[PDB]
RNA sequence: UUUUUUUACUUAUUCAAUGAAGCGGGGCUGGACUUGCGUCCAACUUCUGGAGUUAAGGUCC
């Protein structure tokens, strides 16, 4: 049995009786002003339009191909400063008796990234896949490269993250990452990701990347003009 | 490299992109401060013609002035 | 002087509902021929009390209670959005737009006449002190009456230095030079 | 109903196509007023 | 209202009945499936097809899964038109 | 395709307020008209110079 002493005490939040209660009031926070800029950024540019060039940037890989083009590129990460120590012993110890370091070093396959490098590999027709991130600041960087591998018939592929090409090349950002050429074992693993980007990302966005972006109203805009509209109708 | 390509876009400064790039940081660059440090170059083509390296010791500083 | 005579902030009590002050205190304010009154109100969102100051209306007294905001009654010293009037009312430190707390109507038995409404597109037409007619947004809040203190003017000041005493902590300038009774390298006038 | 057969469908499409991980944790602030972090001196 | 017929193909080897059904069942609501397979032997002709209960439903899991890339297989995803799909298709299904 | 007019919008710019506190769109309840269920409009404190603040309580653990 309930204590008969206990009692409950309801407050009545209406207007003007008693102290209201604290709410989640972050919707109208005074933000400092580093956050409520790059709010507004993000926010312009959405509402402004964009031009084609730029807004082929967010039609990008989707998990499950992105995951299987990390998985293949995974295996040709390139040398670590511990394994280039090594291979560096090796081949003097190679020198010292007498060897060629070609006798004792084998022909290594690596992810080929740096942004000029890559666009030097593209401009010899030499890169096989281009992955480039989709957050590249400034844009101009890359703004191109869509544009510059079409015209030399290479298959690229937009992607989600240059932190997550610095994962594969060893770095914090990486612009754009490209496979050349890949082993024997993974020649097949290499063309089949490159068929499943040409089928799956490039037919897919080959309409959509001639087309504006931006142009979106905001919320309250979106919700007058609706008024506006039902308004004209009924009218 | 890709700095030629970047050159060349910079030439054509009224075209619909530039355009657009030129809008969106001039209004970022005005709501920031008169004299701010840039974190790199927004133009990095052109400051590394003019000589800055991405080395320790070089430093980017943004202004405006009334013109 | 110590507070400036306006209203409240427009706050979601007095936008959707009414809000009850107390008139503590009715005071003479150095330089202002209307009389200013201290009413306190609570804090919809805290403990602590808030102290305002209108200009007083006549016919309030201290221990009143008055009533802000849109569901108040049509009393006087009771603040509402001219939207909640009727066609006729007078009202005092009337808005020109809503949430700038008060700027027509203000001096001593002067007043601001409501003389029409249009709430298909939510404005009000009024009248000012010097007949001219203007048209406010209809959120926008008065009180209900007249500015006390009126009939200041009626009397003579007849005496030189009740003019200097008037004009002292008013800081306007007194006495007047006249620009005749001036040399010509000082006024346009002069000479 | 065809409007939840429909919206199933789209969760479906979304969870195939982006993953499952759909929703973020934001704070609650009681406050309007945003104050400095204290870091360690 | 009207069903909805996906003929589906580039299977891999595991990605047979029970596993359609049940991936497809988060979907939409499958009434009937059929994988083609080879009766001298059992095995799988590495196609299928899967009649959904709402064309709607169907129309968006092909997309959705349209070219995947699943086990070195770019799978096939498409809609067969209700002209077009056979009045014997499901039989054995 | 370009040049004028007026005629809407908001994203530049401008003004004002606030401790950036309740903005916009829905849901619940009631009232009306309507159509035979869509709108708009309202939720909450008015006899008194008192007091109102440290969540009471419900329900799963």
């Amino acid at each position: 049995p309930k204590n008969p002493l206990l009692e409950k005490r309801p407050r009545n939040f209406g207007i003007g009786q008693d102290i209201q209660p604290k709410r989640n009031l972050s919707r109208m926070v005074k933000w400092p002003e580093y956050i409520r800029l790059q709010r507004q950024k993000k926010i312009l540019r959405m509402r402004l339009k964009v031009p084609p060039a730029i807004a082929q940037f967010q039609y990008t890989l989707d998990k499950n191909l992105a995951a299987q083009a990390f998985k293949l590129l995974n295996k040709y990460r390139p040398e670590t400063k511990q394994e280039k120590k090594e291979r560096l012993l090796r081949e003097a110890t190679a020198i010292k008796e007498g060897k060629k370091k070609e006798d004792v070093s084998k022909k290594p396959y690596t992810v080929k990234y740096g942004l000029n490098h890559v666009v030097g590999l593209i401009e010899n027709k030499k890169a096989s896949l281009v992955l480039i991130a989709n957050d590249v600041d400034p844009i101009e960087l890359v703004v191109f490269l869509p544009a510059l591998c079409r015209k030399m018939g290479i298959p690229y592929a937009i992607i989600k993250g240059k932190a997550r090409l610095g994962t594969l090349v060893h770095k914090k950002t990486a612009a754009v990452v490209a496979i050349t050429e890949v082993r024997s074992e993974d020649k097949n693993e290499l063309a089949k990701l490159i068929s499943a980007v040409k089928e799956g990302y490039l037919e897919k966005v080959e309409d959509t990347r001639k087309r504006w972006g931006g142009g979106i109203m905001g919320f309250k805009a979106q919700k007058r003009e609706e008024k506006r509209k039902k308004s004209l109708e009924t009218a | 490299g890709a700095l030629k390509y970047l050159e060349e876009l910079s030439k054509k400064k009224q075209s619909d992109v530039v355009r657009f790039l030129l809008r969106v940081r001039c209004w970022e660059y005005r709501q920031l401060n008169v004299i701010h440090r840039a974190s790199r170059p927004s133009r990095p083509d052109k400051a590394r013609r003019l000589g800055y390296k991405a080395k320790q010791g070089y430093v980017i500083y943004r202004v405006r002035v009334r013109r | 002087r110590k507070a400036p005579a306006k209203f409240r902030p427009l706050d979601y009590a007095e936008r959707h509902g009414y809000i009850r002050g107390i008139v503590k205190e009715i005071i003479h304010d150095p330089g202002r021929g209307a009389p200013l009154a201290r009413v306190v109100f609570r804090s919809p969102y805290k403990y602590k009390q808030i102290t305002e100051t209108f200009i007083a209306n006549e016919g309030m007294y201290t221990g009143q209670f008055i009533y802000a905001g849109k569901n108040a009654a049509l009393t006087v010293g009771n603040i509402l959005p001219l939207s909640s009037v009727p066609e006729g009312t007078v009202v005092s430190n009337v808005e020109e737009k809503p949430g700038d707390r008060g700027a027509l109507g203000r001096t001593s038995g002067n007043y601001v006449t409501v003389v029409g409404h249009n709430p298909d597109e939510g404005k009000t037409r009024i009248k000012l002190p010097s007949g001219a007619k203007k048209v406010v947004p209809s959120s926008s809040r008065g009180m209900i009456g007249i500015v006390a203190g009126g009939g200041r003017t009626d009397k003579p000041l007849l005496k030189a230095s009740r003019a200097k005493h008037k004009f002292a902590v008013k800081r306007n300038r007194w006495p007047k030079t006249r620009g005749v009774a001036m040399n010509p390298v000082d006024h346009p006038h002069g000479g | 109903s065809k409007a939840a057969k429909g919206a199933q469908a789209k969760k479906a499409a979304q969870a195939a196509l982006k993953g499952v991980h759909s929703h973020k944790k934001t704070k609650v602030r009681k406050s309007t007023t945003f104050h400095r972090p204290k870091t360690l001196v | 209202s009207q069903p909805g017929v996906m003929y589906i193909a580039r299977l891999p080897h595991g990605f047979y009945e029970h596993e359609l059904r049940g991936y497809f069942s988060q979907f939409g609501e499958i009434t009937r499936l059929r994988v083609v397979r080879n009766k001298k032997t059992g095995a799988s002709r590495h196609r299928a097809f899967i009649e959904f209960a709402d064309a709607e439903v169907a129309d968006i899991a092909a997309r959705t899964m349209d070219k995947y890339l699943l086990f070195g297989h770019i799978l096939t995803c498409k809609i067969v038109p209700p002209a077009q799909v056979h009045p014997d298709l499901f039989k054995g299904a």
